[PDB]
């Protein structure tokens, strides 16, 4: 149970956390770091493959999967 | 009374963090002073304060009651 509050909410430790975390994600050489899962949504375009000469954004934009996507 | 409260929490310690932590503030050595309240007049705040032998003397802290006649 991770609880997901309004960021007005948020106490702030929670605030602490949050910035101390997203900035060390920012740092984070791997791939699970954050410029890496950014490119995850769009640019650069990893879906077809991540490495292919065509490449479309990752986005199931316009379908029903949408939400489960995101 | 048929009400209820949104949420019960104090300042975003779940009940069961707050149990937690109190424990942790015993950790450390606190010293109190006490106040015996024998009952006040009209209303009136308390300001006290510790002074040393040698005549320093710093703000304590201050609490409050509610009274009139
Ligand atoms: O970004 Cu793809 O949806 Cu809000």
């Amino acid at each position: 149970v991770m609880i997901r509050k309004d960021i007005t909410q948020l106490d702030k430790r929670q605030q602490l956390s949050l910035v101390k975390a997203l900035e060390s994600m920012k740092a984070d050489h791997s791939s699970d770091g954050f410029q890496a899962i950014a490119s995850f949504h769009a640019l650069p375009p990893l879906c077809p493959s991540p490495a292919a000469s065509k490449r479309f954004a990752c986005c199931v934009h316009g379908m029903a999967t949408f939400p489960q996507w995101h | 009374f048929g009400y209820i409260y949104d949420t019960l929490e104090f300042a975003g310690w779940s009940i069961r963090g707050i149990d937690h932590i109190v424990r942790n503030r015993q950790e450390h050595s606190r010293v109190f002073a006490g106040f015996l309240l024998e009952g006040f007049g009209t209303s009136a705040t308390v300001d006290f304060q510790v002074c040393r032998t040698a005549g320093d003397c710093e703000d304590a802290g201050y609490f409050t009651v509610l009274g009139g006649e």
